[PDB]
């Protein structure tokens, strides 16, 4: 499960996953801010719960 | 452009099985009709070059034909003159066949000239 | 100053700190025909670190 | 008719190589050129032009341009309004992509329509 569409969810393969992870890392590099790390920390806590 | 069409139609297909509206149905039918019209017009505008190529190649025959008539009449008149002053049977027989053959050839060339236009 | 092909004033709220000029037209070579599409230039002022 | 061609050529060759004249070679060359011209015309006989493809579907084909123009700006206005009204992110992106595609297709069809006429 790698995407979302109206009326259900979508699926993909390993290549989509790796490309998505690389794009997420690149966008993390391009858009740094303290809000990002704060949101990441508390979102990690909520996700663990 | 075709890839854009297929992406657009695939995206619009998923807003119908999660909602309800005849407007998007008519809209999708209208896009597919437009796509059919455009890719029909494609080969129609592609084929236009061959017509002009044929028209261009058809123009040279018109100007070789005039020279052919000139050659025909010149050789006819000179062959008749040569026939007039000969004193050998071989000569006369060959010239008889020559006149007959070129009369037939000139008739056929005129018929084709009339047909071509 | 950067080259671009996308037309502004279709999504104008995205471009708030840019100046856009129309600087020429581009001939896109395809399977059939010619589809000249204008060409734009984006100008902006920055200073980084 | 062909046997007349070879018979005349052979008789004139026998006539010539026994005794030579300017005009004699002149007629030999002119005859040979006509011979090849007739052969080339005969080769062009069984091919002609392709008039079957020259009379394809073109009668009603010309009048649908105004028909397409009838719904072009209709659908573009519908897309503009529905993009303005909508609130989701999927629909907005789909409508923007459709609008850009339609602008491109409308230019394209107008350009080919102007060029062809």
């Amino acid at each position: 499960p790698i995407g979302e569409s109206p009326k259900g969810v979508e699926d993909g393969s390993i290549g989509k996953v790796c490309r998505t992870l690389l794009a997420k890392s690149v966008f993390n590099s391009l858009y740094a801010s303290p809000q990002l790390e704060g949101f990441s920390a508390e979102s990690r806590k909520l996700l663990l719960v | 452009t075709v890839s854009s069409f297929q992406d657009i139609l695939l995206r619009m297909s998923k807003m119908q099985l999660g909602s309800s509206s005849e407007d998007l149905n008519g809209m999708i039918t209208q896009f597919e009709s437009l796509k059919l019209y455009r890719d029909s017009l494609g080969e129609a505008v592609m084929r236009m070059g061959d017509l002009h190529s044929l028209q261009n190649r058809n123009g040279k025959w018109r100007e070789q034909l005039g020279q052919k008539f000139e050659e025909i009449r010149w050789l006819i008149e000179e062959v008749r003159h040569r026939l007039k002053t000969t004193e050998n049977s071989f000569e006369q027989i060959t010239f008889m066949q020559a006149l007959q053959l070129l009369f037939e050839v000139e008739q056929e060339i005129r018929t084709f000239s009339f047909q071509l236009i | 100053m950067e080259f671009s092909l996308t037309d502004p004033r279709l999504e104008p709220h995205k471009w708030e700190k840019y100046c856009v000029l129309e600087i020429g037209d581009m001939l896109l070579r395809s399977a059939i025909g010619q589809m000249s599409r204008p060409m734009f230039l984006y100008v902006r002022t920055n200073g980084t670190s």
